[PDB]
C-alpha cells in the first residue's frame, strides 16, 4: 500500500515532515515536560479526519493514554475552530487509559480488533497515539539491570506497533519526555521539541541526515498548532 | 476502547 500523509497543521513542520507525519510509521516526538508533544498528538487526532486534499485522510483515532492527558475539550476547540463539527470529530476517536506498561502492551492487541472493525468503514483508523510510549516503562522498570530489560520491553512494544502501522496503513504517533541521549530507539522518525517564547515550539529532525535539516517553528492556537 |  502506497503511504499517506497527515498534516500537522503548521506548514513549517510539514516541510520539515516531507508533507505531515506518514503511515506505515512510527514517529516519535520527545523532549522535556511541556514542549507541546501532546498538543501536537491532540492537533493530529483531528487534523487526519478531515479529507486528503486538506492534509487529512478521512481517517478514525486510537490513542492510548498512559498520563491521563486527553483532553475531550482541546479536541472540541480545535475542531470548531477548522469548521468541523466537534461532537463528530470526537466520535470517531477511541481512547483507552493505560493502567500500567502490561496493559499497555495489551491495549495494542485491542487496538488491532477496533483497526479490523473499521477497515471498510468510510473512516478507518489512520493514526494511533501512544502518550506517553515511555512513562509507565520508566516508572517500573528501574535500577540495576532495568536498563537492559526496559530496553527489550520497549522494542518489543514498538515492534507491535510497527506491524500495526504496516499491515493496516496507520501512522503510530508517541510521545517521550526527556530531560536535559545514549538509548536505542526504535521509532521511524525521531523529532525533538522544544519550547521558545510563550506559545512558540521549535521541531528539529534527529538522526534523519537524507531529510531536511532546519527547523520547524509553530505556534500552540486555539486552532491547535499553526505557523 | 471508547469513543470520546
Amino acid at each position: 500500500a502506497t503511504i499517506g500523509r497527515i498534516s500537522t497543521g503548521s506548514k513549517s513542520l510539514d516541510k520539515l515532515l516531507g508533507g505531515g507525519i506518514e503511515t506505515q510509521a512510527i514517529t516519535e516526538v520527545f523532549g522535556e515536560f511541556g514542549s507541546g508533544k501532546t498538543q501536537l498528538a491532540h492537533t493530529l487526532a483531528v487534523m487526519v479526519q478531515l479529507p486528503p486534499e486538506e492534509g487529512g485522510l478521512n481517517g478514525s483515532v486510537i490513542w492510548i493514554d498512559t498520563e491521563n492527558t486527553f483532553r475531550p475539550e482541546r479536541i472540541r476547540e480545535i475542531a470548531q475552530n477548522r469548521g468541523l463539527d466537534p461532537d463528530e470529530v470526537l466520535k470517531h476517536i477511541y481512547v483507552a487509559r493505560a493502567f500500567n506498561s502490561n496493559h499497555q502492551m495489551l491495549l495494542v492487541q485491542q487496538a488491532e480488533d477496533k483497526i479490523k472493525e473499521l477497515l471498510n468503514t468510510d473512516r478507518p483508523v489512520k493514526l494511533l497515539i501512544v502518550d506517553s510510549l515511555t512513562s509507565h516503562f520508566r516508572s517500573e522498570y528501574i535500577g540495576r539491570g532495568a536498563l537492559a530489560e526496559r530496553q527489550q520491553k520497549l522494542a518489543k512494544h514498538l515492534a507491535d506497533l510497527h506491524r500495526l502501522a504496516n499491515l493496516y496503513d496507520i501512522a503510530v504517533f508517541v510521545t517521550n519526555q526527556v530531560q536535559a541521549h545514549i538509548l536505542a530507539h526504535s521509532a521511524t522518525l525521531r523529532v525533538y521539541l522544544r519550547k521558545g517564547k510563550g506559545g512558540k515550539r521549535i521541531a528539529r529532525l534527529i538522526d534523519a541526515p537524507h531529510l531536511p535539516e532546519g527547523e520547524a517553528v509553530f505556534s500552540i492556537t486555539e486552532k491547535g498548532i499553526e505557523d | 476502547f471508547a469513543t470520546a
